């Protein structure tokens, strides 16, 4: 993932939380992938933040 | 932290001793708030410091004797919470006493 | 400076100009600007000088 | 594939009738349908809100419900909390939302994408609801906002004409009748900052597209339109919204398309895939280096970009670069280790450094890992002063670059001495904005070079066409002889009155400079002046004198460039002899002695005296500034136009200079004018041709005298003129003249002629001939002793003398009863209010005024009831003295000849009786109305601090008589007794 | 500051006011003597949003 | 308000004297700490005790000299803020002086 130097845009880890706590069966242990949020103020702000 | 968040500490503590000792004396209640305005003066560093920048409490003593004439300048700014904590629980005993006597006749 | 306060209409009295965290006698370089000679001023300042 | 278009075929109309505006509606929405516009109608709000869900679902590709939607809607749209400059902020800065979806799914709702113009997509509507309004919805977002308004109404009072929920978004306002067309930067401001900013889209030789049509066919393209208002657009940190002129994103496509074909034809570390903008001086350069800067930024294979200025000029401009977040332009902390960590920073790459910095970095690195990569470098202050190993540096400690110059000095192999050519460096011209661009935009004025031929003695010498042997005649013999400046001198002292339009003691005019050569002619020079000003206060005690001022330091330092500039001198004063340092040191005291200052001899105290000395000349205080080697290049005054000019400047260096006096000021400044002693006309028309054709002195510099005294039809814009006698014959003959106007076409036709007549005038007060000719009217008969004088004095020999008394002015007292009858039409309807069709004119007749004193010395000269009906004329000869006519005539009735016993007698005389019939007939005007008298003073000393009176102000509303706060009145008599005293304080305006 | 800014010049004009913060300390000098004179407006400039 | 925040204020006072008094000697640049650590401390209530309550500082000393042995406890606040910005500076300088000192040579 970080070949993809400033790659617009933010939400792709969003997703890319999404399908690794997918994760169904059994004894799932998902829920739990929620620290990554959005502020931020600006979403360039927070690409160039986030990226670095 | 403000001073309040302490105050309602204390005040809930000191209702606790008045409750559920059930003591009807000025004297004896009030060694119950050198219990209870004691015991909840709070213990890490920013929490005592928040409380400091806060309103209500000043850096100045009345009583010196309260200070240890010495580098413990944490002991210094716990007396003076102390300090505001006993005035304001006088004047919530003087509130309580005859708030709660009255109530507790059952 | 890092404006044009250096070629300003009123610190070309001072000669040398204000440094950063002493702002205050800028307000008082700016003070002779605006003062007639029959009118007076009154301003307050910070007794934490020697030289500055 | 460009916006701003160098060959463009001028369409036109058939008509298609021009005249109703409702039909030019028609025709713009059926233009725009044709280019490729769309249009609706929606008559609400909701169906507005629908069309943007319709677009921003074709946009993003995504769905909304009605939750999603509403809340979108709710949260980040139509909040009425959210302010105009948050739309705008929106606009230029957060035009991307992150959405939750209700999956929760972060995604992306752009508004208007800024990497495409395929994706983005316009449709047009008109409006809801007495006006013609067309509104350019931008994916359904209103942006574009054109007015139509009457055609014969000016621009300029159509400036002046100024829920509901989402017309917070708009951007450009496009105001225009058809004919002309300007648009603004969101309606900001009014009449007073009107158009400064109302710029007009032009073509790439910056001629005005000034039509609805051909504008609508250029500017009205959906790739031009999206390519002004998303890539060259600022909204600048805070309140601003700024908009670039039409050269400056012409320049930048042509950068950026030079950049992209040059790397396409992989064309690096060439001087033919270079190049240079050349704008001119003093128009903002700043916004055009800061977008250029960021859009080379912008590209993915651009490596790094550096903006390199010099000194130390890299402080003040890194923080205009720092007004809008955020380029990161800066390494104070000067190092090329810590620059080469600046370097390996990524996503803001723009960092301002001065070229000794940059040389600091090639002589102290030599194995940078950027030597390799896609480095673009811009110039600016472009002296040659600090330029040459550096180049020879970046082509030798580097193997892929650019550069590009923005430059103010062009140097052509019309100008060699022996230096590189900015061809040579830079490579194609890639785009100019000259002076004849600026006069033609009318953002700066004309000229008048006047060579004077007031010698035939020295006239060789004067028209010398050789430099090198104006080196070798560089004496006190052939160029400082003493009769020599002192018959210049006598010409300046008695002109310069004349051109700085001080022809009255109650006008305000202008100063001027005097260019000389070198220090020892200066010391000579402001002696000569100075003694011969002392010679001028004695001849009759009664000339008024003149303030001389003078600066230099040191030296003619290099030679520097090619031909041929100003030696901008260091600020070193002990570096010159004894002579001049002790004669500078005189000057010191001299300003020290009147002007009463503490300016020392070091550096700082010259310094100050410098800032100080432009300071007072900037306000018209020193009216005559001595000029050796500064104030000509990094200087501005708006109330300078007059130039007195004796020194050899060349090409360029003589544009610089000129443009001491073309900065407007009002309408009375019409152009600068330039008096010189040494023949430089011919040097004046090869920096024509160096600017470009010979239809350049067509427009910018001059026509002759007698094409302004009896017109000329114009052959570069094709105006039809008529000059002076044409005016003369319409004045004496096609009315009732002078004050025999009573009918209201009359009125009408004598203002559309008088005030062509006053200006008219105004520019022939410029010229020296027709300034002899109204001296015509004050010689003797015969008296040769007076008119040698006078032709002594203005060199005119008797074939001249008797050549202009045949021509024939009308008499000067006449034309005084013209001005009194302009004035009767213009106070006659001011008030209330096809009257209101030409603009009654203000600001020359504004000047030329006597505030009475004149008179009073008019009435202390007439001995004698010979007195007694002259000033009766001349109250109504002046504006602004109609009130004060009784109080004049009272004084001057009651009193006599024996209250004068000379002149100065009678103006105290007058002040005493003023000031007595103001607290008389205050206390009658106060006592007639019982006004509070204390609160009645007050208002008094009041209304004359602040020297007219408004009901503004609620003390005056404390200065009732008894009541009037209450809704059943008149309101009168308080409206009734305020015109009762506006009357009375226009009689006693200025007095006590 | 109002008793050393005043008295004897009741002359054109008060006030002007750099860092103005509040109105408070322009408001006691001209307060107490507007019956003293009237001459002119009170020139304020501040920073602060809330405090302005 | 924080500790950096002060240390911001006392670093840029620190390049104010070595700058424009160009002065090339560790002894006087420490006498220039001194003078800008000194300057550069709050002097709020609040604003001292949100340094106080910030990272960085702690409550104790190494010199117990800097404390007056009296109710002055602002004072010893302060004197830990003054003796934690001179251990800075002290690296501080010692960075800037050949930091400064080889780039002002021009």
């Amino acid at each position: 993932l970080n070949a993809d130097l400033n790659s617009i845009f933010v939400a792709i880890e969003s997703s890319a939380y999404g399908y690794p706590s997918e994760a169904d069966i059994k004894g799932l242990f998902a829920d739990f992938d929620t620290t990554s949020n959005r502020l931020g103020n600006t979403v360039k702000d927070k690409n160039a933040r986030l990226a670095a | 932290m403000t001073y309040n968040n302490v105050f309602d500490h204390a005040y809930e503590m000191l209702k606790e001793n008045i409750r559920y000792d059930d003591i009807r004396d000025t004297d004896d209640l009030h060694d119950a708030i050198h219990m209870a305005a004691d015991n909840a003066v709070p213990h890490y560093y920013a929490d005592i410091f928040s409380v400091m920048a806060s309103e209500g409490i000043d850096l100045e003593f009345e009583d010196s004797g309260l200070m240890p004439d010495t580098k413990d300048v944490i002991r210094i700014l716990q007396a003076r919470i102390y300090e505001q904590l006993t005035i304001d629980l006088w004047e919530d005993a003087e509130d309580l006493l005859n708030e709660y006597l009255e109530e507790v006749e059952e | 400076d890092d404006p044009t306060l250096i070629n300003d209409e009123r610190f070309a009295p001072a000669g040398v100009l204000a440094p950063k965290s002493k702002a205050d006698f800028a307000f008082v370089l700016h003070a002779l600007n605006y003062l007639s000679a029959k009118g007076r001023a009154a301003i307050v300042c910070f007794p934490g000088i020697f030289y500055r | 594939n460009f916006i701003v278009l160098d060959k463009y075929i001028k369409a036109e109309p058939t008509g298609d009738s021009y005249q109703s505006e409702s039909d030019l509606e028609r025709e713009l929405i059926q233009d725009l349908r044709n280019q490729g516009y769309e249009f609706i109608s929606v008559k609400s709000q909701s169906a507005m809100l629908a069309n943007v869900r319709e677009q921003l679902q074709n946009l993003n590709g995504v769905v909304f419900n009605d939750s999603e939607w509403r809340r979108f809607t709710e949260q980040y749209l139509d909040n009425p909390s959210d302010g105009i400059l948050d739309k705008t902020r929106k606009i230029h800065i957060d035009y991307i939302c992150d959405f939750i979806f209700d999956d929760e799914r972060l995604e992306n709702i752009y508004l208007i994408d800024k990497k495409n113009l395929m994706r983005n997509k316009v449709q047009i509507i008109q409006q809801f609801e007495n006006r013609y309004d067309v509104t350019i919805l931008v994916n359904g977002l209103p942006l574009v906002q054109i007015e139509l308004k009457k055609r014969g109404v000016a621009i300029r009072e159509a400036f002046n004409q100024i829920e509901n929920s989402l017309f917070k978004y708009l951007q450009l306002f496009v105001i225009s009748n058809g004919t002309d067309t300007r648009y603004f930067a969101n309606t900001t401001k009014r009449d007073k900052n009107s158009f400064d900013f109302t710029m007009n889209w032009a073509k790439s030789d910056n001629t005005l597209i000034k039509d609805l049509k051909d504008f609508t066919a250029t500017c009205f393209q959906k790739h031009t339109l999206l390519n002004v208002l998303v890539n060259y657009s600022v909204f600048d940190s805070s309140q601003t919204l700024l908009v670039m002129r039409p050269y400056q994103i012409a320049a930048t496509e042509r950068i950026l398309w030079k950049i992209k074909s040059s790397f396409t034809a992989k064309n690096w570390s060439k001087p033919e895939s270079g190049g240079y903008i050349w704008h001119t001086t003093g128009s903002g350069k700043t916004l055009t280096s800061f977008k250029a800067a960021r859009l080379a930024t912008e590209l993915d294979f651009i490596d790094k970009v550096f903006f390199v200025v010099d000194r130390k000029d890299l402080d003040y401009q890194t923080m205009k670069e720092y007004q809008r977040f955020s380029p990161d332009s800066v390494n104070g902390s000067e190092n090329t280790a810590g620059l080469k960590r600046n370097l390996d920073k990524d996503d803001n790459k723009i960092i301002v450094t001065t070229i000794q910095k940059l040389n600091n970095l090639m002589k102290a690195e030599s194995d940078l890992p950027v030597y390799n990569q896609q480095v673009v470098f811009i110039f600016d202050e472009c002296h040659r002063s600090q330029f040459g190993e550096a180049q020879k540096n970046l082509k030798k400690k580097f193997k892929r670059y650019y550069q590009f110059g923005f430059t103010g000095t062009p140097i052509f192999p019309e100008n060699a001495l022996g230096s590189e050519t900015t061809a040579s460096v830079f490579g194609r011209e890639l785009h100019s904005y000259v002076i004849t661009d600026a006069i033609r935009d009318e953002k700066v004025l004309k000229f008048k070079v006047d060579y004077n031929d007031v010698r035939p003695q020295f006239k060789s010498l004067e028209t010398e066409t050789d430099e090198k042997k104006l080196s070798a005649a560089e004496n006190q013999q052939a160029f400082l002889h003493p009769m020599r400046i002192q018959e210049i001198t006598q010409y300046i002292l008695n002109n310069f009155r004349q051109k700085t339009h001080r022809t009255f003691p109650g006008s305000k005019g202008f100063n001027a400079m005097l260019a000389v050569s070198s220090v020892d002619a200066a010391k000579a020079y402001y002696a000569t002046f100075k003694r011969l000003q002392e010679e001028a206060a004695n001849k009759s005690a009664t000339y008024k004198p003149l303030r001389i001022a003078t600066i230099f330091s040191f030296a003619a330092n290099e030679e520097q460039n090619a031909i041929g500039e100003i030696s901008d001198e260091t600020f070193d004063t002990s570096a010159m002899d004894s002579s001049a340092k002790e004669f500078l040191d005189a000057a010191i005291r001299e300003y020290n002695s009147h002007f009463k200052t503490n300016f020392s001899t070091d550096s700082n105290g010259f310094q100050n005296y410098y800032r100080d000395l432009a300071q007072r000349v900037k306000n018209q205080d020193i009216d005559l500034l001595i000029v050796v080697g500064m104030f000509l290049t990094g200087f501005d005054a708006p109330t300078l136009n007059t130039l007195f000019v004796d020194k050899n400047l060349r090409y360029h260096g003589l544009m610089q200079a000129f443009s001491r006096t073309n900065r407007i000021y009002d309408a009375t400044k019409t152009f600068g004018n330039i008096v010189t002693f040494r023949d430089l006309e011919r040097s004046t028309i090869d920096a024509i041709t160096l600017f470009g054709d010979k239809n350049t002195k067509n427009v910018v510099l001059e026509k002759s005298y007698t094409e302004y005294m009896e017109g000329f039809t114009d052959a570069a814009t094709g105006e039809a003129k008529r000059g002076f006698m044409t005016v003369v014959s319409e004045l004496e003959q096609r009315f009732p003249d002078p004050t025999s106007i009573e009918s209201e076409k009359e009125k009408k036709d004598f203002v559309k002629l008088f005030g062509e007549y006053l200006r008219a005038e105004n520019i022939l007060q410029n010229y020296d001939e027709f300034a002899t000719l109204k001296a015509l009217q004050q010689i003797d008969l015969s008296d040769p002793v007076a008119v040698e004088k006078f032709k002594a004095e203005h060199y005119v020999d008797d074939e001249k003398f008797a050549e202009l008394q045949t021509i024939r002015l009308p008499a000067d007292r006449k034309i005084q009863d013209y001005r009194s009858a302009y004035n009767d039409i213009r106070d006659w309807q001011r008030r209330e209010k096809d009257w209101d069709d030409v603009v009654f004119e203000v600001d020359l007749l504004k000047s030329q005024e006597i505030n009475l004193d004149y008179i009073l010395g008019l009435i202390f000269e007439h001995n004698r009831g010979e007195m007694i009906e002259e000033v009766k004329r001349l109250i109504r000869s002046s504006l602004g003295n109609r009130a004060k006519e009784g109080l004049v005539v009272d004084f001057i009735q009651q009193t006599n000849l024996d209250d004068l016993p000379d002149k100065a007698s009678i103006i105290d005389a007058f002040f005493t009786f003023a000031q007595r019939e103001q607290q008389r007939e205050a206390e009658a005007l106060i006592k007639e109305e019982n006004l509070n008298e204390d609160a009645a003073k007050r208002y008094i000393r009041t209304s004359l601090k602040r020297e007219y009176a408004t009901e503004n102000g609620t003390e005056l509303n404390e200065t009732l008589p008894k009541l009037s706060p209450l809704n059943p009145q008149y309101k009168t008599k308080k409206q009734a007794v305020f015109q009762k005293i506006v009357s009375f304080i226009e009689k006693f305006k200025g007095v006590g | 500051i109002a008793q050393l800014a005043m008295h004897g010049q009741t002359h054109v004009n008060k006030i002007y006011d750099p860092a103005a913060g509040s109105g408070s300390l322009l408001l006691q000098a001209k307060k107490q003597f507007d019956n003293h004179i009237i001459e002119e407006g009170f020139f304020g400039q501040e920073i602060n949003h809330t405090t302005y």
